């Protein structure tokens, strides 16, 4: 169920879970007995917010994006010289 | 360096602020407040 | 300071100043609850071995002491009124009779409010005296004093909650100590700087 | 028996209290018939309090306790069953059924308080109900359905 979706409907998730909506709370109690985690669902809006469970500081999100975006840029530059050399090969 | 110039122009405190808040009030003395609830 | 120094309930002997050990206990319960936090109140007075026999003699003292811990708001408000008459009549307790009653009312209002972020004034009336207006007027005056740490609402008739010290008032707590702390250095530097 | 009452009251150890109560009942047997039932009730209460409710039925079944077996023995048996079932309603039904047994011992009232705390996990699932499906209140009307006076047990816990 996890996934990267955000506003998928909880009633639809109950239908995807193949259990009755009326008894869904008991059926989702089975999820609680599984104790897989609490990815987060807003029943008040009838939507399963299955994107992130318990939000920590997003320190890694900037760090990983910064490390990758920079690393891709050197990788682009390192490959760039070879291609520039190839045009110079015919020039 | 005394300024001067402007002469021409708990034990007895701390609770003074609290006392001032209900000095006008507390006519009920709390017991009347209970009686008012009883009438309510 | 008295509630801390009345810790000698075990050995008051039969001091002449005390009319009886029973009077010393009535003062110690009255004084401690105003200045004692709920963890101390259960540990020292609610679970107090010596105090329990003495409150066995006095039904009113027992109900008043027990009601705040039991969260019996309706009984304690009536009991507090009985205490007010005794406090005014008593010598050495009459000067602060007003402070004791209002401070207790502020402590009572803080206790039920701490549990619920949203409280209908009708619910507060059920817990305490029936009239909604009388709880509302005390709520507004206490809120104005900075006591009751909450924001009242009208028409919706729901009382909300105020920010925690750890959550964001930590910044305020650093600034409040800082303003006096910084102010001192500004005056001090000038004296040597000349 | 008095060693049992003081040891039981401390609540630090109930196992020793049971041993004293049984020694008191054993002495009370024959020589003091009225006194023995009171010790018998206490030793049974100790088993419910020690979190081993199953043994309560076995002790009443034993020949030594058969002579004094009666309605008083039944009340302790149902209370032990309620704690094993971990149901507050079952404990409440037992309390309602035998008023006479309820008057002597208030330690069972402390067990009901542990039982409301036992249902805290159900409140965690009811609180988890928004994570699942929030219904009615999820803090008061929803928890175990039942009375709306359930609120205040939570408020006492919140403080």
């Amino acid at each position: 169920m996890a996934k990267y979706y955000t506003r998928i409907t909880m009633k639809r998730m109950a239908q995807l879970l193949d259990l009755s909506v009326d008894e869904s709370e008991a059926f989702l109690s089975n999820l609680v007995v599984n104790k897989t985690i609490f990815a987060k669902v807003d029943r008040l809006a009838g939507i399963i917010n299955f994107q992130r469970p318990k939000d920590p500081n997003n320190l890694l999100n900037d760090w990983s994006q910064k490390l990758n975006s920079l690393m891709s840029l050197v990788n682009k530059t390192t490959h760039l010289i070879a291609k520039e050399e190839m045009i110079h090969n015919l020039q | 360096m005394s300024e001067k110039k402007q002469p021409v122009d708990e034990d007895n405190w701390d609770d003074d602020n609290v006392e001032d808040d209900f000095s006008n009030q507390l006519r009920a003395e709390l017991e009347k407040h209970g009686y008012k609830m009883e009438t309510s | 300071q008295a509630a801390e120094l009345f810790l000698d309930t075990v050995s008051t002997f039969t001091s002449y100043e005390l009319m009886d050990y029973k009077t010393f206990v009535t003062y110690t319960v009255y004084v401690s609850m105003i200045a004692l936090e709920r963890p101390d109140l259960r540990e020292k007075v609610i679970k107090g071995a010596e105090i329990l026999e003495v409150l066995h003699s006095l039904p009113a003292v027992r109900q008043y002491l027990f009601s705040l811990y039991e969260c019996r708001y309706s009984v304690f408000f009536q009991s507090l009124a009985v205490v007010e008459q005794e406090m005014k009549k008593d010598w050495l307790f009459a000067p602060h009779y007003r402070y004791y009653v209002r401070e207790m009312r502020i402590h009572a209002y803080s206790q039920l409010l701490e549990s619920y972020r949203s409280l209908t004034l009708g619910y507060m009336a059920e817990a305490f005296g029936v009239g909604v207006e009388f709880i509302d007027q005390e709520l507004s005056r206490f809120i104005a004093a900075g006591r009751l740490h909450c924001k009242i609402d009208k028409v919706n008739e729901i009382v909300e909650t105020n920010r925690p010290d750890s959550k964001n008032w930590q910044y305020q707590e650093t600034i409040k100590k800082g303003d006096l702390l910084l102010n001192r250095v500004q005056k001090l530097s000038r004296v040597i700087n000349m | 028996m008095q060693s049992g009452i003081i040891h039981a009251a401390e609540e630090k150890d109930w196992k020793t209290a049971y041993s004293y109560f049984y020694e008191a009942f054993e002495g009370y047997d024959s020589i003091d018939s009225p006194k023995a039932i009171t010790s018998l009730k206490y030793m049974l209460l100790c088993k419910i309090m020690l979190n081993t409710p199953e043994d309560v039925q076995a002790l009443v079944s034993g020949k030594l306790a058969l002579r004094y077996a009666g309605r008083q023995t039944e009340a302790l048996k149902c209370v032990a069953q309620a704690s094993k079932n971990r149901s507050l309603a079952d404990f409440e039904k037992a309390l309602t059924d035998y008023r006479a047994e309820l008057r002597d011992d208030p330690i069972i009232s402390t067990h009901l308080a542990k039982l409301y705390d036992n249902l805290l996990e159900q409140n965690l699932i009811r609180v988890i109900e928004p994570f699942s499906r929030v219904q009615i209140e999820h803090i008061s009307s929803l928890i175990k359905l039942s009375k709306a006076d359930v609120e205040r047990k939570l408020s006492q816990m919140i403080l």
